[PDB]
């Protein structure tokens, strides 16, 4: 429903993680399945998230933030990571699924 | 049409005994070239300490021309026909065979038999194979393959005739003589011990019509018609290990002692091998190898290449694997390999054992992709089956193995047992025997 | 004989070193060494690396 | 029954279909294809050899996983054979199986992906491929040879070069794929299946577009010589000279030449007699060594001549005495016999040949892709004898007078220069 899409928007904010100038998929905790998606990511994309990433941890030490006109807004955030981690996840499951039969 | 049918509509395998006891068979196809051979029971097996390589020694003169035409005049009559002569010799087993157009088949048997019964053994030419088969040791001596198979044979089979390598020893090379090669043909090469062996578009009434004509003399004695039955070779947990630090890679080959041809269990052995398989750098496959084994040797860089084999002999034989791997990674190969030993006796799976059957299968009908190959089974065959083994006979034992089989089979042969090993190179990081002997239990 | 070949389960590999790369010694191991025609490759997901 | 036929369809893209049927309990079926490193340029080196070693990558319908563990599930096999100027992608396994392995054959020759990762992942492979090939001596002097024959084409290396490994792209892969993997170009050959289900399959599958994108640009000789100074006892050398083009009439005259020389020993360990090269080297030195006729025929063109192998020291008596051997024949020195020896020598060679699965789709294949038909086995062998004692003389005349490229390797202290012969 277009309802609980006002609610997305509302957590999104709620979390915070844009206030670092963080992506969405920045914040991921980095399993197996996240590992190898970011294996697979373009030398670009990885780099920009290698530089998000350093810039937050420096903002975190720092015990500060973003300012307002910075933050990654919530029909801005790309979701760069989603697409590999959606078919590292499909193999798995293809190879799992396989090796039982 | 069916996988089931193609197998029946195969041809027989016509078989019929001469007087002096020779064999003779064939497979006849639509074909128009051909192939054949005579298949000898003889090897190194049945040679002595003093006339060790002779069977080899003599393989290098029967080519140099027999009595009824001398060297150059055999070789330009072969060649000139567009026939291919080749051979070999074994441990157990030996053979020379021709690859022709099947309308020469009959001019073939004669020459087949002028071999086999009249080399020349000139004297001249002996003096010469002495230094080319003494090159030949010298060349073989650097394929770590062989070498480490011969040391296998040689501390498997220690003290006994299987001990020995096929080319035989420096001293006997230099020492042979005429009247010992000629002995040996005159004790080995006889009828009995004989098959004439024939594969391509030609007529088994021809072919044996043939064999009667050039394979002459008959037997009077009853000594001369008798298969002599071989000393058996005692079989020695034990290991062998030659270290060469500058050697680039190191060789290892572990292995059990097999039953022998006869026996149905080599059946289910091969199915194993069939799980357990083989793997080199090459494979396209990579990690997903179907080969556990194969799988961890490619994810933690174990080996250059491994295989599995079950070298079959009369009485006895070896069943174990041969890998090459680098000085620092051999330890864990022979982890991971003794690993997929105790999994064969512990948990094989019917997943397993369905594919590894489709390999075999594809495998045995692979054997026989050409007439040269067709006609090596049938003289192996007979020789070691005393008849021919068709691929309709061969699948239905293959497709009886299960899992629960492949498990007892292997536990009978492989559980707990004290293996052979030969080690050659920089093998420091292997180590004890008791180490590789613990490794013979517990899933 | 329009074949590349004819005038242009099985197999055993082999392992070198890199970096830098990675015996024939009487006229039998070296003869049908001549190049016969042109020079085949081949690549099997299944079995060793073939060359003519 | 057996005495079957070999059907030969040629569906309106001009995707070729040649099928046969001798009921063996397993079939084989590839799919030929115009492609190889001579439709390369500068610019894109070693992406066919690559390409080669990218089978099993994932397809649009099939996963890197599935391709290999589905093809094992059933006891089967995949390859990819190449030469110079074409591929052939096949795979193996029993009647039963056909079905299920050629899903992956279609998805791997029509419809790869050549994900950058994959792609990233297996390039170091080309490093290791080309390591084992080069162990043979023998490889290593027949890329130099092309080099220094010619100028194009032809004259591009069979193995990626050092410099381009790593450096290959999913698009070259891509791009390679589109311009060269279209219908017209290819052939879809298979033993052991009925020629109707061949047929069915093909039609309702196979893409890539019609055409011939890519050509290549015409060969053109340059006879160079290239020598190769690594220290090896042994010195291998091959020296030729332009020769017969594929299904060329001055074809069939040097391949009896080359049967008339010496192509190859027929004794296990013995000395070739009807080897007018061998026996004329062997005159000439005294150490070990091997000598035989050398010959290739491609679409546009052809390469001849001889190869050598030999002591470091005796290098010179042997390529010196090799030549006056291709002399010698370019005057008369060919008898009415030699040419008749030769000529069933090479019916023979041809007709073996044919008894391996892999041997014979690889003839009904070569041809029903290079011609559109298939021709009789007594065409062949008429064709054959059809070659006079002179045809001979005179392709051995233009040996002794074309331009020679040469190309040696090892120790070359004593070799000598294409100019000194």
């Amino acid at each position: 429903g277009r309802l609980m899409d006002r609610i997305r928007k509302w957590y999104y904010n709620a979390a915070g993680f844009n206030k670092y100038g963080l992506m969405r998929d920045d914040t991921l905790y980095e399993d197996d399945d996240v590992k190898e998606a970011l294996k697979r990511l373009p030398e670009d994309l990885y780099n920009e998230r290698m530089f998000r990433i350093k810039r937050a941890l420096d903002l975190s030490l720092k015990h500060r933030i973003l300012p307002k006109e910075q933050w990654v807004k919530y029909e801005e955030d790309k979701p760069y990571l989603e697409p590999y981690l959606k078919e590292v996840i499909r193999e798995r499951l293809e190879r799992e699924a396989w090796n039982k039969k | 049409a069916t996988y089931a049918q193609t197998l029946q509509n195969i041809p027989e395998t016509n078989v019929t005994t001469l007087d002096n006891g020779l064999r003779v068979a064939s497979e006849e196809s639509s074909q128009p070239t051909c192939t054949v051979g005579v298949w000898i029971g003889a090897g190194s097996r049945y040679e002595n300490e003093k006339n060790n390589g002779a069977g080899y020694f003599v393989e290098h003169l029967a080519f140099k021309g027999t009595k009824k035409r001398p060297c150059a005049a055999f070789e330009k009559e072969v060649e000139s026909m567009g026939a291919h002569f080749n051979g070999y010799t074994s441990r157990e087993q030996t053979a020379f065979y021709i690859k022709a157009l099947s309308k020469d088949m009959p001019k073939v048997v004669e020459l087949l038999a002028d071999v086999v019964q009249n080399c020349a053994l000139e004297e001249s030419q002996i003096e010469k194979e002495r230094g080319v088969i003494l090159q030949e040791l010298k060349e073989m001596d650097n394929d770590m393959t062989n070498v480490t198979f011969d040391y296998l044979h040689a501390t498997a089979f220690q003290g006994t005739a299987l001990a020995r390598t096929v080319e035989g020893t420096t001293e006997n090379i230099k020492h042979l003589t005429r009247a010992d090669l000629a002995s040996y043909i005159d004790t080995h090469f006889k009828a009995p011990r004989m098959v004439l062996a024939a594969a391509g578009g030609i007529s088994h009434k021809e072919l044996v019509d043939a064999a009667r004509q050039h394979f002459s003399g008959v037997s009077f004695t009853y000594k001369e018609d008798a298969v002599p039955i071989l000393p058996r070779c005692r079989f020695t947990g034990s290991e062998i290990r030659a270290r060469d630090d500058a050697l680039p890679v190191a060789h290892v080959a572990l292995a059990v002692e097999g039953p022998g041809w006869a026996d149905p269990d080599n059946v289910v052995l091969h199915v194993a091998n069939a799980i357990i398989g083989r793997y080199d750098r090459t494979f396209g496959g990579g990690k997903h190898l179907s080969s556990r084994l194969a799988a961890l040797a490619v994810e933690h860089k174990l080996c250059h290449s491994f295989q599995t084999f079950n070298t079959s002999y009369s009485d006895t034989g070896l069943f174990g694997f041969h890998f090459v791997a680098d000085p620092l990674s051999i330890d864990d190969m022979m982890f991971c390999a003794q690993g997929e030993w105790m999994r064969l006796c512990t948990s094989t799976t019917e997943s397993e054992v369905k594919r590894a059957k489709n390999h075999l299968r594809s495998a045995m009908v692979a054997q026989l992709d050409g007439t040269t190959p067709v006609c090596e089974t049938i003289g192996s065959h007979l020789l070691n089956y005393g008849r021919r083994i068709s691929l309709e006979e061969w699948d239905s034992r293959i497709s009886a193995v299960d899992a629960r089989m492949v498990r007892d089979v292997c536990s009978k042969y492989i559980y707990d047992k004290c293996p052979a090993l030969a080690a050659v190179g920089p093998i420091e990081q292997l180590l004890d025997y008791n180490r590789i002997r613990s490794g013979m239990y517990w899933i | 004989m329009l074949s590349v070949a004819a005038r242009s389960x099985x197999x055993x590999x082999x392992x070198x070193x890199x970096x830098x790369x990675x015996p024939l010694l009487c006229r039998e191991s070296m003869s049908g060494r001549s190049a016969r025609r042109d020079l085949v490759a081949g690549i099997s997901l299944n079995a060793p690396a073939s060359v003519r | 029954p057996g005495a079957e036929d070999l059907e030969i369809t040629k569906l309106p893209n001009g995707l070729i279909i040649a099928s046969l049927e001798n009921f063996s309990p397993a079939s084989r079926i590839g799919v030929f294809i115009k492609a190889g490193s001579r439709y390369e340029t500068t610019a894109n080196l070693g992406t066919a050899h690559l390409l080669r070693l990218a089978s099993p990558l994932t397809t649009k319908g099939a996963s890197s996983f599935r391709i290999t563990r589905g093809i094992e599930a059933v006891g089967g096999s995949l390859s990819v054979y190449s030469t110079r100027e074409k591929m052939t992608y096949c795979v193996e396994c029993l009647r039963d199986h056909v079905d299920t392995v050629m899903e992956y054959l279609l998805n791997v020759t029509t419809a790869p992906e050549f994900r950058p990762w994959e792609v990233t992942d297996l390039q170091p492979q080309l490093k290791v491929d080309k390591a084992v090939a080069f162990q043979s001596p023998q490889v290593g002097v027949l890329e130099n040879l092309h080099a220094a024959a010619y100028k194009t084409a032809l004259a591009n290396p069979l193995y990626c070069p050092d410099y381009r490994i790593g450096k290959i792209t999913s698009e070259q892969l891509h791009h390679f794929v589109q311009n060269n993997f279209t219908s017209a170009r290819m052939a879809l050959v298979g033993i052991g299946v009925k020629h109707s289900d061949l047929k069915q399959v093909a039609e309702q599958f196979l893409n890539i577009r019609s055409g011939a994108g890519t050509s290549s640009a015409k060969a053109t000789y340059w006879g160079g010589e290239i020598r190769e100074q690594n220290g090896h006892s042994l010195v291998h050398a091959a020296v030729v000279t332009e020769g017969a083009a594929v299904g060329s009439a001055e074809a069939n005259a040097f391949s009896v030449l080359q049967h008339v020389l010496g192509a190859g020993p027929l004794i296990k360990r013995g000395s070739s007699v009807t080897s007018k090269l061998y026996q004329g080297v062997a005159k000439a030195t005294t150490q070990p060594f091997d000598a035989s006729a050398f010959n290739v025929n491609y679409s546009d063109s052809g390469l001849f001549g001889f190869y050598t192998i030999s002591q470091a020291a005796h290098a010179g008596e042997v390529i010196r005495a090799a030549m006056n051997q291709l002399k010698a024949a370019a005057q008369g020195g060919v008898t009415e016999e030699d040419v008749t020896k030769a000529k069933n020598q090479l019916k023979a060679t041809y007709l073996m040949s044919v008894e391996t699965a892999q041997g014979l789709l690889n003839e009904i294949g070569s041809e029903a892709l290079l011609s559109g038909t298939h021709t009789a086995p007594s065409v062949v062998a008429q064709k054959i004898d059809s070659v006079t004692s002179a045809d001979v003389v005179n392709a051995a005349k233009k040996f002794v007078s074309g331009k020679k490229s040469m190309a040696a390797s090892g120790d070359l202290g004593s070799t000598p220069f294409l100019d000194e012969l």
